[PDB]
C-alpha cells in the first residue's frame, strides 16, 4: 500500500508541475 | 529516446500476443508511469467483471508467495530469479486488496469487506468514472440498502 501511495503522490506532483508549466504559457 | 520508443512498440506486440503481464511491464519501462496507473484502474474494472483475479500459469508462479497453491515449477529462469527479492508483494499490494475484498464478502465478513473498499476509494487518483462503477456494483446495493450499521451525525457528515 505504501508503495502505491508514494507512486500516486509522485504522479500528482508530476501533474502539478505540468500545470505550472502550462500556467506560465 | 530510441530505447523508450522500442519499449512502447514491445507493449503493442505483447498485447497482441495475449501476454497481459508482459505488456504492462513494457509500458513501465517506456517512462510513462501515468499510463501504467490508467491500465491499473482498467484492470481493477476487469477483475470486477470476472469477480476475481485472473489465473494464467506464468501469473500463478509470480503471485504464489502471498497466495496459497499456485507454485508451478518450470517457468523461464528469468521469471524465477527476478522475483526473488520479494518486490512483487509490494507492487501487487493494491490488486491484492481488491482480490481480498471479494473474498471477505463471500466469507460473510461484511464488516471488513467494507473497510477494504473504503481504503481503495480514499486514494485521489480516481476521478469520477472509476467511482460510478464501484457504487452500483458494491457499496449501495450490498452495504447501504441493508441496515446493520449504527451511524451518528459526524459519520453521516463525512459520507
Amino acid at each position: 500500500s505504501l508503495r502505491s501511495v508514494f507512486a500516486t503522490s509522485k504522479e500528482f506532483d508530476g501533474p502539478c508541475q505540468n500545470e505550472i508549466d502550462l500556467l506560465f504559457s | 529516446e530510441i530505447a523508450k520508443e522500442i519499449y512502447t512498440t514491445l507493449g503493442n506486440q505483447m498485447l497482441s500476443a495475449h501476454n497481459i503481464i508482459e505488456s504492462i511491464a513494457n509500458f513501465s519501462r517506456a517512462g510513462k508511469y501515468e499510463l501504467v496507473k490508467s491500465y491499473s484502474w482498467l484492470l481493477f474494472e476487469a477483475s470486477c467483471m470476472e469477480g476475481q483475479k485472473l489465473d494464467d500459469p506464468v501469473l500463478n508462479a509470480i503471485v504464489s508467495k502471498n497466495s496459497p497453491a499456485e507454485d508451478d515449477v518450470i517457468i523461464p529462469q528469468d521469471i524465477l530469479d527476478c522475483v526473488v527479492t520479494n518486490s512483487m508483494r509490494q507492487t501487487l499490494a493494491p490488486y491484492a486488496v481488491l482480490s481480498q475484498f471479494y473474498e471477505l464478502r463471500d466469507r460473510e465478513d461484511w464488516g471488513q469487506a467494507l473497510r477494504l473498499l473504503l481504503l481503495l476509494i480514499e486514494f485521489p487518483y480516481l476521478p469520477k468514472h472509476y467511482l460510478v462503477l464501484l457504487v452500483a456494483k458494491f457499496l449501495y446495493p450490498i452495504f447501504l440498502l441493508d441496515d446493520k450499521k449504527l451511524m451518528d451525525e459526524d459519520s453521516v457528515a463525512t459520507v
